[PDB]
Formats: C-alpha cells, sequence, structure tokens
C-alpha cells in the first residue's frame, strides 16, 4: 500500500509504505494524510529522496559518497535536516549527518569554529588562558 | 651470532646491550618488556640480576638489560 | 512543561478507554513530547507515574468484590483493554525511552508495574480462587470456557515482574509459580486424592 | 541559524565522532561546550601509551569517569599534590611505567572497583598492598619483578582478595622461604593460572605439595628456574584435572626421560621444558610422547593485558595514535 504524507502547510506527498517504514515513529505507528508539524515539505522531500535511494538497504567510516553529494550543502538546511532526523528517529540518517558535521568541524581553530557556527563567546579574556592550561598535556 | 657488550655503569647501576641474529629478532614482543625466563628461554647466556628495562624503537633488534649493585 | 501537560492528559484520556482515535491527535501528541524534551524530562515522567496509579485505583474502587465469575468476565476485559492501550502510550512517548529512561523505567514496563499494584489487591486472590473454581469441572460440565481461563494464565505469566530485574530477557514466569501454580497442584492433588479412593471403594479395580 | 539551539544529546551524539586533540580543542569554545566535553560517556576508553604527563593531569582524567586506563611506559616522576573522590576504573595498565612510590600509593587509595590490574616491572611497598587490599572483586593481578614488601602484606592482600581467577606472582627479586611459604599458605581456591618462577632456591616440595593439595584447578602453570623441584613433584602434578599448559622450563633437578611421563596425564596440551632437554633428544620426546606441544611458545600469557593495541579484548577510543 501507500500513505500520504503532510508537512506543516499541506504539500501531501503520497509515499510506498514500505518506504515510511524506515520512519521508526512511523512504524510504531502504523503498527496501530497524517501532520507531521515540526518539518517542513522542503526538507521532508529531501527525506524521502534519501528513504528511496536506501529502500532496500541491507540493514572516517566511509561516508557514502551519494550521501555525501546529497548533503553537498549550507548551514541552515543541515541543520534542519539533522533536527527532522532526529524528529523522526531514522537511524542512518542521522548517523551519517553527525558525521558530516564531525568531520566539517574536524581541523579548524576555536575562532573560525565559532564565526562559522555563529556561537556567541562567553566568559573570556582570563578563563581561556585556564582551559588552554588544561590543555598542556595535549 | 649472540653478541654482546662491556658493562658500563654509573654510580647506581650497571648495564650492557646484546645484539640479536635475524631469526632470533623476529620473535622479540613489540608490546611488553621481557622476564629472566623469556630471555632465557630466547637464548641469552648470563647471570641472575640482569633486567629488560626498555626497548629502542628504530632498532627492535637490540636488548638492553641493567642489574643493581 | 504545562500548557502542554493539560493537552497530553486529554489524550491519554482518550487513549484509555479507547475510540479507535486518528493519526492526527496522535502526532499532535507525540509533537507535544518532542517538543517538552528539547529546551532532560523526569518531572514529565512523575506526571505520567501519579496519572497512572489515579486512574487504576479509580478502576479498582469498581470491580472490587465480585466474588467469582464476573471478576473473570470483568479481570480478563480489564487486563486486555489495558494492556492494548498501554502499549499504545508507550508508542506515543517513545522519545523518552531512546534519551532520558537510557541514565537510569520504560513506559510500557511501568504501566505493567502499576498493573501488578492492581494485582496485589483483592483481586489476586478472588481471580485464583475463581478460575479454581472453573476448573472444579474437571468431574463435567463443559462450562469451561477456556478463553475465559487463558486471558488470566497469560495475563500472570506477562505480569512476573521486570523493574530493573535485570534486564529484558524472556520467560519471567515467577509470579505464575508463586501465585497460581500451586495452588492448582494442591488442589489438583486434594480432589483427585477424594475422588480416586470415593471411586475405589465400590468397583472392581478394572474400571 | 542558531546552533548553540541544539539539545543535549544531539551535541553528544555529534562528540562521540572526534579524537582527542580536536575534543580538547572545541572544549574551549563556550561554557556550555566546556561542560560537554567531559560527560562521563566520551571518557569510557582512555589511551596514553609511552605520553610522559602528570599526577593532576591524570588525576583529572581519572576523575572523569574512566573505565578502561592504559598507560604502559609512562612517565610520572612527579608528586601527586590534589586529591580526588574514589575513582571509577575497571581495568588498569601500568606495566613498566617509572613511577614515584608516592605518587602510586596515591593514585591506588583511590581505585576500588578494579576488575583487572597490571603492575608489571614496578615497586611496591607495605602501604600499597595495604590500601591494595581492598579490591575484592580483583579477577586478575600482576605483580612480576615487582619487590620491597613483606609477608604480612603478602598475606593479608592473598588473603583479602578472594576472587583471583589467575596470579602471576613472578620473578619478584627479595622473596623468601617465608615469603613463598605463606604464598601458598593462603592463596585463593580459584586459581585457574597461577605463575611462580625464579625463586630457586625458595621452591620447596612440601609448599608445592600445599599448592596442589589446596587449589584443584590449575589450568596454565609455570616454575621456571626451580632447582628443587623432582619427580614426586611430577606426581604431584597428576592429581590436577585440568592443567593444559605446564612449563617447567630450566628445571633441572628433572631428568628429561621422565618427561614422557608427563604426556601420561590426560588433560595436557603443551609442555615448555626449556633449558634441560639436549638437542636433538627433542625429537626422542617427540617420539615418545606425540600428543602435545613442546616448545612451541617462548611468552606466558598469565595475566599480561596486551599479546594488538587492545587491553584485555577492549578497544580504547580516546587516543594519540
Amino acid at each position: 500500500p501507500s500513505i500520504k504524507l503532510q508537512s506543516s502547510d499541506g504539500e501531501i506527498f503520497e509515499v510506498d509504505v514500505e518506504i515510511a517504514k524506515q520512519s521508526v515513529t512511523i512504524k510504531t505507528m502504523l503498527e496501530d494524510p497524517v501532520p507531521l508539524p515540526n518539518v517542513n515539505a522542503a526538507i521532508l522531500k529531501k527525506v524521502i529522496q534519501w528513504c528511496t535511494h536506501h529502500k532496500d538497504d541491507p540493514p572516517t567510516d566511509d561516508i557514502p559518497v551519494w550521501d555525501q553529494e546529497f548533503l553537498k550543502v549550507d548551514q541552515g538546511t543541515l541543520f534542519e535536516l539533522i533536527l527532522a532526523a532526529n524528529y523522526l528517529d531514522i537511524k542512518g540518517l542521522l548517523d551519517v549527518t553527525c558525521k558530516t558535521v564531525a568531520n566539517m568541524i574536524k581541523g579548524k581553530t576555536p575562532e573560525e569554529i565559532r564565526k562559522t557556527f555563529n556561537i556567541k563567546n562567553d566568559f573570556t579574556e582570563e578563563e581561556e588562558a585556564q582551559v588552554r592550561k588544561e590543555n598542556q598535556w595535549c | 651470532q649472540i653478541y654482546y657488550s662491556d658493562k658500563y655503569d654509573d654510580e647506581e647501576f650497571e648495564y650492557r646491550h646484546v645484539m640479536l641474529p635475524k631469526d632470533i629478532a623476529k620473535l622479540v614482543p613489540k608490546t611488553h618488556l621481557m622476564s629472566e625466563s623469556e630471555w632465557r628461554n630466547l637464548g641469552v647466556q648470563q647471570s641472575q640480576g640482569w633486567v629488560h628495562y626498555m626497548i629502542h624503537e628504530p632498532e627492535p633488534h637490540i636488548l638492553l638489560f641493567r642489574r643493581p649493585l | 512543561l504545562d500548557q502542554i501537560w493539560d493537552d497530553l492528559r486529554a489524550g491519554i484520556q482518550q487513549v484509555y478507554t479507547r475510540q479507535s482515535m486518528a493519526k492526527s491527535r496522535y502526532m499532535e501528541l507525540y509533537t507535544h513530547v518532542y517538543n517538552y524534551c528539547t529546551s532532560v524530562g523526569l518531572e514529565l515522567y512523575k506526571r505520567l507515574k501519579e496519572f497512572l496509579k489515579n486512574y487504576l485505583t479509580n478502576l479498582l474502587k469498581d470491580g472490587e468484590d465480585l466474588m467469582d465469575e464476573s471478576v473473570l468476565k470483568f479481570y480478563t476485559q480489564q487486563w486486555e483493554d489495558y494492556r492494548f492501550s498501554s502499549k499504545v502510550l508507550n508508542g506515543i512517548c517513545a522519545y523518552l525511552n531512546r534519551h532520558w529512561v537510557r541514565r537510569e523505567y520504560e513506559i510500557y514496563s511501568l504501566a505493567l508495574v502499576t498493573w501488578r499494584d492492581c494485582l496485589f489487591r483483592p483481586l489476586n486472590k478472588q481471580v485464583t480462587n475463581a478460575v479454581l473454581k472453573l476448573i472444579e469441572k474437571e468431574r463435567n460440565g463443559e462450562t469451561i470456557n477456556t478463553r475465559l481461563i487463558s486471558g488470566v494464565v497469560q495475563s500472570y505469566v506477562e505480569l512476573g515482574l521486570n523493574e530493573d530485574d535485570a534486564f529484558a530477557k524472556g520467560p519471567t514466569l515467577t509470579v505464575y509459580k508463586e501465585s497460581f501454580e500451586s495452588q492448582f497442584l494442591a488442589d489438583t492433588e486434594r480432589f483427585y486424592t477424594r475422588e480416586s479412593t470415593e471411586f475405589l471403594q465400590q468397583n472392581p479395580v478394572t474400571e | 541559524v542558531s546552533w548553540d539551539s541544539l539539545p543535549d544529546e544531539l551535541l553528544l551524539g555529534i562528540f562521540s565522532c572526534l579524537c582527542l586533540p580536536e575534543l580538547l580543542k572545541v572544549s574551549g569554545v563556550c561554557k556550555r561546550w566546556y561542560r560537554l566535553a567531559s560527560d562521563e560517556s566520551l571518557w569510557q576508553t582512555l589511551d596514553l601509551t609511552g605520553k610522559n604527563l602528570h599526577p593532576d593531569v591524570t588525576g583529572r582524567l581519572l576523575s572523569q569517569g574512566v573505565i578502561a586506563f592504559r598507560c604502559p611506559r609512562s612517565f610520572m616522576d612527579q608528586p601527586l599534590a590534589e586529591h580526588f573522590s574514589p575513582f571509577r576504573v575497571q581495568h588498569m595498565d601500568l606495566s613498566n611505567s617509572v613511577i614515584e612510590v608516592s605518587t602510586l600509593h596515591g593514585i591506588l587509595s583511590q581505585c576500588s572497583k578494579l576488575q583487572n590490574l597490571s603492575l608489571e616491572g614496578l615497586r611496591l611497598s607495605d602501604p600499597i598492598v595495604n590500601t591494595l587490599a581492598k579490591n575484592s572483586n580483583l579477577v586478575r593481578l600482576n605483580l612480576s619483578g615487582c619487590s620491597g614488601f613483606s609477608e604480612f602484606a603478602l598475606q593479608t592482600l592473598l588473603s583479602s582478595c578472594s576472587r583471583l581467577d589467575e596470579l602471576n606472582l613472578s620473578w619478584c627479586f627479595d622473596f623468601t622461604e617465608k615469603h613463598v611459604q605463606v604464598a601458598v599458605a593462603h592463596v585463593s581456591e580459584t586459581i585457574t593460572q597461577l605463575n611462580l618462577s625464579g625463586y630457586r632456591k625458595n621452591l620447596q616440595k612440601s609448599d608445592l605439595s600445599t599448592l596442589v593439595r589446596r587449589c584443584p584447578n590449575l589450568v596454565h602453570l609455570d616454575l621456571s628456574d626451580s632447582v628443587m623441584l623432582k619427580n614426586d613433584c611430577f606426581q604431584e602434578f597428576f592429581q590436577l584435572n585440568y592443567l593444559q599448559h605446564l612449563s617447567l622450563s630450566r628445571c633441572y633437578d628433572i631428568i628429561p626421560e621422565t618427561l614422557l611421563e608427563l604426556g601420561e596425564i590426560p588433560t595436557l596440551k603443551t609442555l615448555q621444558v626449556f633449558g634441560i632437554v639436549p638437542d636433538g633428544t627433542l625429537q626422542l620426546l617427540k617420539e615418545a610422547l606425540p600428543h602435545l606441544q613442546i616448545n612451541c611458545s617462548h611468552f606466558t600469557t598469565i595475566a599480561r593485558p596486551t599479546i594488538n593495541q587492545e587491553i584485555w579484548g577492549i578497544k580504547c577510543r580516546l587516543t594519540l595514535q
């Protein structure tokens, strides 16, 4: 069969039940049209695409290049995609997105990290010396 | 084959190193140190008290023993 | 929080006493629970535990002391509906089981333990006594509605307490052994001891 | 976008993919990330092979909640000045490390859940072993080469330690007949593998008989460089019902061909007898008993964490290459 998923504003996308079965939440739900008010249709379509490409999967660390190119986009949608993958609780997708973010953080200095991630620094100019002191043995 | 060295010492210990041919050399453990039983099973010939006290990374085929005074 | 809590309570009250709600309602509830767990939800757990205990006590107020033959017709149905609805509830509040009850209690097992507190009640000895009274048709009379007994038996087997006993393993038939198997065996022994000699005093041993 | 709005479990899942240098580096970003740099799930398994370090550094790291602490051949030659809480370490490797007696005493006076220990090559003393008496859960232990302690200390340690599975009390260079006597007298009853080599002029047939009559579960055994073990000791091992790997290497008082009789013990698998067997006669012994393995492995295994960077089958995740 199939199921009609409705996003936060009505973009009902019909998807095979055997594809939506990837989302553990929806799996345990079809155990016993639906709105998912935490996901906008834009991200939802990408989620559907990822599930479809992975629909018959067996079920560092060699990020599959399909996902890699699927991940070749900026901050904002990466943030939103990770949040949506959590909210639907699909294992591998969150795994690979987490790994991608990890590797993109790899190497850069605290200043670059703070700038790119738009993190408000705090408790500085007297304590960074101390925390650096906590890191000599590196 | 098993080549020995003289004794050189400071005021507290007396040392010695030993060079081994290839066949015995390719058996030395890279992980833990040894004990007198172990290197006698290898084939060293020396006294009681000698202790195998470190491994030199660039050349594994050289053993270093020391013993107190 | 609080504004979430009232609607969550309304939905949960809906899921017990089931009227086959629609998946839109359940996504509303699940989104509520997920939203609260991102801002680490101990107090919500306390609310759930309290509500379950309260509702179960309210139910036990009725149905207490129906004396037999309905305490089954009552108990089996109540246990069935409670188990099913509790499974649904475990479905709803499933974000807890993955990210806060990993630091210790899963909602399903909590519901089982609370129903166990509904077992350690007059609903324990009366039920077993009535079941034994029913099996007392060992003599004759096909009144032993097998579905009126399998329900209770499976309920006992399931209710083998599991709240951090060790972890999910398998058949925990402690409760079955210590609260129903014993009386069954003893009464079987007694009944056979009686009727055996009763027949024996009247007939050639061949029969 | 405000990535500080991320929830803590997501942040931890992210951080569970890094390497120790970067994990340290990110800790200096903002106070929340500083908290999350140390959450007792990132610090499961540490590794500091050969790295020099400092007592306060290792104390802080252990207090963070380490389980498997692998620090072989590292140098800790500075005094510990700070106090802590009882640690949570379960496997500790310290083989051959150059450490101070006071520092080691201070460190061990906090760990109590030690499931597996190593102290090869080090030097101990009475306060150290008295504190070590508390570890009532030691599956393994390893005290090779250590030296300095006393008989009362040894007996108290062995009495308190009950579940001791394997023991390697080898090669210590200050022991006495009193030491070995009280050892075998108070050894626990579950010893699966045990080593007592080296103690040439202190191992006696009476003490070996005491051992074989008290403990019935020896599976691996060695008594190398023992110069007073005769064939009566032979029949002693014949009472052992699980000896699979014996090694009496360089035991001089044993005449080579009585080794044939060893093949007659049923459950034997290997016999390392280096030193006594003249060459060529090894083939004679093989023909006499061909159901064994003679001189097929030089190296011991009795409570050695590493024989393969994995300590005791555990994997260390936070490392430094």
